[PDB]
């Protein structure tokens, strides 16, 4: 058919990593036919990176304490998660955190092997009291959305590896709404407001088309059975 | 101060007018005086100048001339004297 | 003590339905009913014994009176109803759409009593704007041009 | 004023006001003990 | 009441007079003149041929000569497109 | 029952009423 | 229900206000006479009754009841009509009391009515009178509440106020779950043409039967078809049986309005969900799925009758015809060549239904309206142009006319020559504002009709219809909603009590015959004696499944909706349904209403009053003391200058208003000035 | 204010007959009339012109006190029925059972000004009686808030902090990562978790403890203990004001709306008020409050309790059949019996429902509803009114779930209408009362900033207690809140 | 990372629906896209459904046939359970004339060259002797319901009767998930959907249809950005 009007995606961009997509008209209504696809699509659908296991010498079995330091394991970890990290070895890799004496480790003080490339190098982990001594490895494969702690799947995979929360999903927070945009003459066309706000990896902006060809690329299952099928055809882009 | 932008009929927020007009009705008599000197501005184009000076904002394309004036108010482009 | 007996006693009904009403508006109104004062002895002051007038035209009347010769009407607080004291305001054109609109108006007008226009109940009524809100003069006749500054840009 | 929480200002008819304030929640009023009162 | 302005022909019976004004004056003076001296457009009475003729000096064929060409010039729809609405 | 055209409403009533409505018009 | 009404006021009777709080009572010895539930809500409560189902007059004028004489405790049937003053004399049964299935009680003790309406355990010696039967105390339209003894008097009244006021569908369907007086107070409506005397279907259509009695003699039933109703509803009649068919006396034979298959149908059974949906369905509102509307489960034909006639007045005689002062040919397309309009033309508001003209003499001229006059060289047409435009706001095919006519004979008024009545008709669909409602008093605006995909669905992808709200269900008392929803999903998805080993527990005393039970299969619980909860919850535990291997409500009665809109699952299980809601006659179209400039009082040149012209709301005192409240002065003064009494005031505000002009400042109103001259008449000088 | 473009295009007619002659879409304003008559498509688009800005007003008979009026900003809406706003219904006393309001129309300049300035909807937020709120949330939204900021201990992924043999499990990097958690079906909405917030300025004493002057909210950050519910909510109110961290009982939403209202400026107030109700009805939704015949429980020990009492109001009766007490003695004996008896139900009633019953979750929560009316549904009616006044010493003894008896029903029926019939009689009168009193007081207006007198009264303000301390009086709020000092408080 | 993308497999279960299961997908993902395509092929697939009709002894809505047993209402509401589908986009037109006693079955509506009833066996109106029922319907491609376009909107003579339009081949629509989710975080959704169409086309041409329309609309955000 014959779409009666287009929509269009007329992005807005607040703070660097806030924009705010906008969409409309849409048929009555379409809106919340595909935000909460999108939405979906945006937090649990792009590949990204993070870490899954890191470990700390000196915590052996008590896992809140941290000689020569201030915070202890649990800031240290919720720290850690928050370390916007790419990676393009799709294998997990190792890395090391090492910083002696008094001061205070940042993102830049880990040493990244190769592949691997942080994205927010003055970043503030902890800080030593004295003559401090912080080993740290890193476990950095990439997965897609969101994985919990995955608890060992041997018995004992390792006394001094404990693992993590992994916050793959590039994007951070995802919101929406949808509105009445020219309810007379359009007729009560609906009005898709995305709101992705996405760590500094990768732009909202490019975050959007990703999840776009990932949905496009699902219902291409769909489609792919009745090639000569009419369905609502936009019309030009 | 930051705290979310009006939209619509709220704007500008009667919180920052109020903060100029010593009372709310004093704030009602002026945009209402101020408005019909807008309109009677419009109005008068027809035939020669007049003293009748305004709007001094740069108004929205459709705008009725009542938004005008709180906005102006809002900006402290007028000034007023109480009976 | 009467108006701290008044006050208190509707607020205990308001307060027994659990309901809040701040007690100023109690307040408001205990203050019309506490106006008036009785006269018990005229002196020899324009005023008729066992009637009723205001306090402040009271306060007026004797203010006069102690000069020119000192007969001090003899004054007494009168707690007299809402009813009464809306029926005995100053404003026939008010005081006739009350009670008795037939026998407010006559003696009104047997009185010959002029009307000022200063409540509202008359404003209204005549299509004047009402001393109220933004009717009163303060913001009535605001003057309003655009500040200098402003006026040599555009 | 209990309404916009500064000061009232120059004009409200506190009067009408307060007679609507204390005839409004009379409905509730469900009872001398009560509205008669 | 039946008997009362519709409120809304009040306002176009105004409208009527202006346009009807502006299209009148549309034309040279005499033009004018003798249509509204005719139809009594400025003191409410109809001045006849005759005393159009001597506000103007002319026979009562002059003044019935020009009233008839003007007649013939309003009657274009040119001149009716704006006016025609108002019946 | 009683009345021929009725669809069949089954009906959960225990008891056994021995009166029928009357001819409602009646008054 | 209009009749078999008692109305306490009238001539003779005691009036409203000279009628204190006393008579409104319900004084004990109504019970069996005058059903204490039954009234109308407004101010006469108590002021108008209704008669119970079983009462009956006295020839003297009092109201006799029926009750079953007793003796020895020997339950008779020598059915006595007892007054309402020898009830006291004696003592009086209960209808629900367990008789030994002889006469004999079984208890010892028995409750019983006493002299004062005091109630008391007797002993089985003294009591000799026992109710005919249980809902005896409750009116017709009360006896068709479903499971009426859980609401409360509260919405119980309400429920039987708003059971009179659903409109006749145009699909009239009868509900899952019922009463016994579906029926009887059915065929005694009047409204169901009823086989007069046993026989055979000769021949039907829709409009006529023709029963071939047993000997000979024959009869033709005409249907009403489409008969306007005294308020403006359908009344069709459509035959209910085939040409072959046998029909025994006394038998339904055309449904009416609200019947289906004879039995009442005051509205439709729809499918509905007890959650509270993102807020549209709140404080009493409703959601609709859109199904109602795209299927006309919820649509109500209307029909209007318009009329106009022809005077004779004193310059001349009116005249209807297509002769019309100016206008257009367009809008004089549709009306036939001598008036009124075409069987069948679609009208609008502002359309000509009948053309109709009437002289006016001379007036004048405006020398301006002489000149267009010249210049465009029209004539004058001294007839003036009062034509039947429709009313604001109607629309519609246009079903029939009824033409009358002096010349034809048939009588009119004096001074009147032609009578035409045009009658109109438009099929309303529901819409959001129309007032849905159960028969448990539970009503409510229609909130807003979402679409059919985002409406909260089963595991079948089955969409709900309606969903009501859960914050209005327990404050009010009328569980009996919650009760006839899950005996309507019973009745729905049928049930089969497995009677494997013996009968189960509650069902002990459940009637036979309803151990299993077919799907859409109606019941019915009649008022005081039907399901007890015991028995709904044994009926739901046992509920079969309906195409897959599928037992959509769990045995508590709820489900697990899949949201519409967004996708996931709610997190709890939700009550699902079937809950018999009617429409009630509050449409929004003759509500709706609106006014810019109308007609004008004769006497005082205010604004019209009332939908029936234009006229505008009335701004009384309280509105006066709210915006003087806020103080706002100028909008007050407008609103009692310059919208109802400034005469000159308003023809200048409009000019304002078009040209773009200041509004200007108001003058002197127009009702002091006329306040003003009445004083001075009363030898009042006032200046 | 949702508004029928059907009514709008009727009001507003002079308006767009104007605006559409400007446009060249009409030659007079004769055509124009016509053409609205008509409903030429394009009306519409000029009517959106004209609407723009324009407040209308809504009545509401009856106009019961300052807020049946309110002033709001028409935009167009499908269908015939004006769409309110839900939070006004408080104000204007209206349910939506059929009731029907009034568009009056503002027209001149000045009288556009007051409706806009005055009588706007979002700049009367707080009732001029008693300077409560009332665009506080209610009922649906009430139940909302609630269920979203309850805790529900021993539910998914709480803080389960237990070393050794695993980490601490229950804390989250911030309210985004819980969020994306809560998506997944991980954490719950409502278990107790441990966020690390960086974006609400923290409770008073965590912000003097780590922070000391002022922790500028801002970018900083600090681990509070809570909800991931709790969290959403406190995005909810503004960036200065302190977390709440508590269960959003609708005293407590009360509480903090008067707090914004009389700290913040009302135009965010008004917005803060619109997001709490657009999230209470969203999670008024995911609640599940629904009312099924098998969660209105009986109290399973009715039956005993039912049997004691009619053995002492039995024992009672026979003693009156002894003639020990006279008619009237029996009658109060009756009722004190079952006055305790129906106590001693509501008691065991309440102590049997859990807590998160619907049927109770609604009542506690405060959205709606007092005890007696569950004790009502499951338990028993009590006693009920004889049409006198008196109390019938039966009494009824069926909760509306068992469904009642022949005589209960007619028992209950005489307070069912005496209820009615006095609502009638009282609302006649109050209204009475209120054109006495706008009689006896239309002439108070204020009418100088100050006379400078020096008298007044003097409030109590929360009497001394015997033991030594100061008990708050009960009712200060309402004498001595919102005054003017005459004298100068002192200390010691 | 899950490394395999998903697949669309069918399973039929009668000629008028069918189930659709689709997998692997990412967790918490099955329920939003199962409703995405929910919403779609319930409200946007295009089909086709009478229009108006015009029956000769009739010229509005609102009487009766001479003969025929039900009236012109309850014919319309019959004729709009119809199930009929189109083939190109001009209002076509079918025709129906019946005389004599006898039930009248969709069956007996001549279909012009181009359409198709899928039901023939439908009642539409019974008649008796006298019975002349003669009625011209007209069949529109369309998508979506859409009211009873007017008449005096249209040019139409005084005997059309409109008639709501359901452009519906969809008749009803469900599905769930089975995610595994186990104790790896190998997890994956298994979108088992379900489609019943209304026997005008079959499920999986409809699901086609739905999914051609999101490639389009979400192609406008995949790469316009
Ligand atoms: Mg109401």
């Amino acid at each position: 058919m014959l779409i009666s009007q287009r929509p269009t995606l007329s992005e807005d961009v607040l703070t660097d990593n806030r924009s705010q997509f906008v969409i409309e008209p849409l048929e009555p209504g379409f809106g919340y036919t595909l935000g909460n696809s999108l939405r979906r699509t945006l937090l649990s659908s792009i590949p990204g990176a993070a870490v899954t296991s890191i470990r700390i010498d000196g915590v052996l079995h008590e896992f809140t304490t941290v000689p020569g330091v201030k915070e202890d394991v649990t800031e240290i970890i919720l720290n850690l998660k928050s370390l916007v990290v790419s990676s393009e070895e799709d294998e997990p890799v190792t890395m090391y955190l090492r910083k002696q004496g008094p001061g205070e480790v940042t993102a830049g003080d880990i040493v990244p092997p190769a592949g691997v490339t942080v994205h927010n190098p003055g970043m503030h982990i902890a800080t030593l009291n004295d003559k401090g001594k912080l080993e740290v490895e890193l476990v950095v494969e990439r997965g897609r959305g969101y994985v919990p702690a995955v608890q060992n799947r041997a018995s004992g995979a390792e006394i001094g590896r404990i693992p993590v929360d992994s916050i793959y999903s590039p994007v951070l927070k995802v919101t929406y709404k949808v509105d009445a945009t020219r309810v007379e003459q359009r007729t009560d066309f609906d009005k898709l407001i995305l709101d992705v706000e996405t760590k500094n990896s990768i732009s909202p902006r490019d975050a959007l088309a990703s999840a776009g060809k990932t949905l496009v690329e699902l219902f291409g299952l769909a489609r792919e059975l009745n090639v000569e099928a009419e369905g609502i055809e936009i019309g030009p882009s | 101060g930051g705290y979310d932008t009006p939209l619509g009929i709220t704007n500008p927020p009667i919180d920052e007018l109020l903060d100029r007009v010593s009372s709310k009705y004093a704030l009602v008599i002026y945009a209402a005086k101020r408005a019909r000197q807008i309109n009677d501005y419009y109005n008068q184009l027809g035939e020669g100048i007049l003293e009748y000076v305004g709007p001094l904002v740069e108004p929205g394309l459709q705008e009725k001339p009542l938004s005008i004036a709180l906005r102006e108010i809002h900006a402290d482009l007028l000034e007023h004297t109480e009976g | 003590e009467v108006q701290i007996h008044l006050v208190r006693e509707v607020q205990e009904v308001y307060r027994a339905q659990g309901v809040s009403i701040h007690d100023k508006h109690i307040e408001v109104i205990v203050r019309q009913m506490l106006r008036r004062v009785t006269i018990i002895d005229s002196g020899s002051t324009e005023f008729l014994p066992g009637s009723l007038i205001d306090r402040a035209e009271f306060e007026a009347e004797n203010r006069r009176v102690v000069a020119e010769g000192g007969e001090p009407a003899a004054g007494r607080p009168v707690l007299m109803g809402i009813t009464k004291a809306s029926l005995a305001t100053d404003s026939w054109l008010s005081a006739a759409s009350f009670q008795e609109t037939t026998r407010v108006l006559t003696d009104a007008a047997i009185n010959c009593r002029s009307d000022k226009l200063n409540g509202l109940k008359e404003n209204v009524i005549i299509g004047k704007l009402i001393p109220a809100g933004t009717g009163i003069n303060r913001y009535r006749n605001i003057a309003v041009q655009p500040t200098e500054e402003a006026r040599a840009a555009a | 004023s209990m309404a916009t929480g500064k000061l009232v200002d120059i004009g409200e008819a506190v009067g009408i006001v307060a007679a609507q304030s204390i005839g409004e929640p009379g409905t509730q009023l469900t009872m001398t003990g009560g509205l008669p009162r | 009441d039946s008997e009362a302005v519709v409120a809304v022909d009040a306002v176009s019976f105004t409208l009527l007079q202006d346009q009807l004004q502006s299209v009148l004056d549309t034309l040279s003076e005499r033009e004018a003149g003798v249509v509204r001296l005719r139809f009594g457009l400025t003191d409410g009475q109809p001045r006849t041929l005759d005393e159009i003729g001597q506000v103007y000096g002319v026979t009562r064929e002059r003044i019935r000569q020009i009233e008839s060409k003007t007649m013939s010039k309003l009657r274009h729809p040119s001149r009716s497109q704006v006016l025609r609405d108002y019946l | 029952n009683s009345v021929p055209g009725a669809p069949n409403r089954v009906s959960f009533a225990k008891l056994r009423e021995p009166l029928e409505v009357p001819g409602l018009l009646d008054v | 229900t209009h009749k078999r009404r008692l109305s306490a006021l009238g001539p003779g009777g005691l009036s409203r206000e000279r009628a204190g709080l006393e008579v409104r009572d319900v004084h004990p010895s109504h019970y069996g006479r005058m059903c204490p539930i039954e009234t109308p809500e407004g101010p006469n409560i108590g002021l108008i009754g209704s008669l119970s189902v079983y009462a009956r007059v006295n020839p003297f004028g009092f109201i006799e009841t029926p009750y079953r004489k007793v003796v020895d405790g020997v339950v008779s049937d020598e059915i006595v009509y007892l007054t309402a003053d020898e009830e006291d004399r004696h003592v009086v049964a209960q209808a629900n009391s367990p008789i030994d299935a002889d006469g004999r009680f079984v208890e010892p003790r028995v409750l019983v009515r006493r002299k004062a309406g005091e109630v008391e355990y007797v002993p089985s010696s003294e009591v000799d009178y026992m109710d005919v039967s249980p809902r005896q105390m409750v009116s017709v339209a009360t006896a068709m509440i479903p499971f009426l003894e859980h609401d409360d008097a509260n919405r119980a009244l309400m429920g039987a106020n708003m059971q009179r006021q659903a409109v006749p569908l145009v699909r009239s369907e009868a509900p899952l779950v019922g009463t016994g007086m579906e029926l009887r107070a059915a065929i005694d409506a009047g409204d169901v043409v009823v086989a007069e005397e046993s026989g055979v279907i000769e021949e039907v259509s829709a409009d006529y039967i023709t029963v071939m009695h047993d000997n000979g003699t024959r009869r033709t039933y005409r249907m009403r078809k489409f008969a306007r109703s005294n308020h403006g509803t359908c009344a069709n009649q459509c035959p209910i049986v085939d040409a072959g068919d046998r029909v025994e006396a006394g038998q339904v034979i055309a449904d009416g309005p609200c019947t289906d298959d004879g039995e009442m149908a005051l509205g439709k059974n729809l499918l509905v969900a007890i959650m509270p949906w993102e807020g549209h369905n709140y404080e009493d509102a409703i959601i609709l799925s859109n199904r109602l509307v795209e299927e006309d489960v919820l649509t109500s034909i209307h029909i209007e009758e318009h009329e106009i006639d022809a005077r004779d007045t004193k310059l001349g005689a009116e005249e209807i015809t297509r002769d019309i002062p100016n206008i257009s040919d367009e809008v004089l397309a549709d009306l036939d060549e001598r008036g009124i309009v075409r069987i069948g033309a679609e009208v609008r508001d502002g359309d000509i239904l009948v053309g109709k003209v009437t002289p006016k003499g001379e007036t004048e001229l405006t020398p301006e309206e002489r000149l267009l006059r010249a210049i465009f060289g029209e004539k004058a047409r001294e007839v003036r142009d009062t034509s039947l435009k429709v009313p604001h706001g109607e629309s519609g095919k246009v079903i029939g006319i009824r033409v009358f006519s002096r010349e034809d004979e048939d009588e009119l008024p004096a001074g009147v020559n032609e009578l035409v009545r045009v009658y109109v008709a438009q099929k309303r669909k529901i819409s959001d504002g129309d007032k849905l409602a159960g028969r448990h008093g539970n009503k409510g605006v229609i909130g807003k009709i979402l679409p059919v995909e985002d409406m909260p669905f089963l595991a079948d992808g089955t969409p709900v219809d309606i969903i009501l709200n859960t914050h209005g269900v327990p404050r009010r008392m009328n569980i009996g909603q919650i009760l006839e929803t899950h005996l309507g999903w019973c009745a729905h998805s049928g049930w089969k009590v497995d009677a494997a080993k013996g009968v189960p527990d509650w069902a002990a005393r459940l009637p036979d015959e309803l151990l299993e039970a077919q799907p859409n299969a109606i019941v019915s619980t009649p008022v005081f004696d039907g399901a007890q909860e015991a028995e709904l919850q044994g009926l739901l535990s046992c509920t079969l499944p309906n195409r897959d291997g599928d037992v959509l409500v769990d045995a508590d009665g709820k489900a697990m909706l899949f949201d519409g809109r967004s996708g996931e699952p709610f997190p709890y299980p939700v009550t699902v349904g079937y809950m018999y809601i009617m429409k009630l006659h509050h449409l929004v179209d003759d509500k709706i209403h609106a006014r810019s400039t109308g007609p004008y009082s004769m006497i005082t040149q205010q604004p019209l009053g009332g939908k029936a012209q234009f006229g505008g709301q009335r701004f009384g005192e309280m509105e006066c003391w709210a915006m003087q409240a806020y103080g706002a002065a100028y909008t007050l003064q407008e609103l009692l200058t310059i919208k109802s009494d400034d005469t000159v005031g308003r023809v200048k505000v409009y000019e304002a208003i078009v040209k773009g002009e200041n509004i200007p400042e108001p003058g002197i109103p127009e009702s002091f000035k006329v306040l003003l001259k009445e004083l001075q008449s009363l030898c009042l000088n006032v200046e | 204010c949702g508004l029928p473009k059907l009514m709008a295009l009727e009001l507003f007619k002079p308006f767009v007959m104007k605006r559409l002659v400007d446009l060249n879409h009409a030659q007079n304003i004769k055509s124009a009339k016509r053409m609205v008559e008509r409903q030429r498509p394009q009306v519409w688009d000029v009517l959106e012109e004209v609407i723009a800005e324009h407040p209308v007003l809504l009545n509401r008979a009856p106009t019961l006190h300052r807020l049946g009026i309110q002033a709001f900003e028409p935009m167009l809406v499908e269908g015939k029925a004006i769409q309110l706003h839900p939070l006004v219904c408080e104000a204007f006393n209206a349910d939506f059972d059929g009731d029907q309001m009034a568009v009056h129309l503002p027209l001149s300049a000045e009288a556009q000004a007051e409706a806009r300035i005055l009588m706007l909807s979002s700049n009367n937020i707080l009732s001029p009686a008693s300077g409560r709120p009332l665009a506080m949330p209610r009922l649906d939204m009430v139940t909302g808030l609630y269920y979203l900021t309850t805790e529900v201990p021993g539910d998914t992924g709480e803080y389960q902090p237990a070393s050794g043999d695993h980490p601490e499990t229950g804390v989250y990097s911030s309210p985004a990562e819980a969020i994306m958690a809560a998506d997944r079906g991980v954490l719950s909405v409502r278990a107790k978790i441990k966020v690390r917030l960086t974006q609400l300025r923290p409770p008073v004493e965590i912000e003097a403890e780590l922070f000391g002057h002022s922790g500028w909210q801002p970018g900083d950050a600090w681990m509070a203990e809570t909800t991931l519910g709790r969290v959403m909510f406190n995005e909810l109110l503004p960036l200065g004001y302190p977390f709440v961290n508590k269960q959003m009982h609708k005293k407590v939403q009360a509480a903090i709306i008067n707090d914004l209202a009389e700290r913040y400026p009302m135009i965010v107030v008004a917005q803060t008020v619109d997001k709490l109700k657009d999230a209470g009805f969203y999670w008024a939704t995911r609640s599940g409050v629904t009312v099924s015949m098998a969660d209105v429980l009986v109290p399973p020990r009715k039956k005993e309790i039912l049997d004691h009492y009619e053995e002492r109001a039995d024992k009672v009766e026979k003693q009156f059949q002894r003639g020990a007490l006279n008619h009237d003695e029996r009658n109060e004996a009756l009722v004190e019996i079952w006055k305790e008896a129906t106590d001693e139900v509501g008691q065991a009633l309440r102590e049997h429902y859990p807590d998160d019953n619907p049927i109770i979750t609604i009542v506690d929560s405060g959205a709606t509803g007092n005890f007696t009316q569950t004790r009502t549904l499951a338990g028993m009616k009590g006693l009920v009114t004889n049409p006198k006044g008196e109390f019938i010493p039966r009494p009824v003894k069926s909760s509306f779930r068992e469904g009642l008896t022949v005589l209960e029903y007619f028992i209950n029926t005489h307070g069912a209408r005496k209820g009615l019939a006095d609502t009638a009689l009282r609302t006649a009168d109050s209204g009475y009362l209120t054109r006495r009193l706008v009689d006896v007081s239309q002439d108070v207006i204020v009418r100088e900033h100050d006379c400078q007198t020096e008298r007044g009264i003097v409030v109590e303000l929360a009497e001394r207690a015997p033991d030594g301390t100061l008990i708050r009086d009960p009712y200060i709020e309402t004498s001595a809140y919102a005054r003017t000092l005459g004298t100068d408080a002192v200390d010691e």
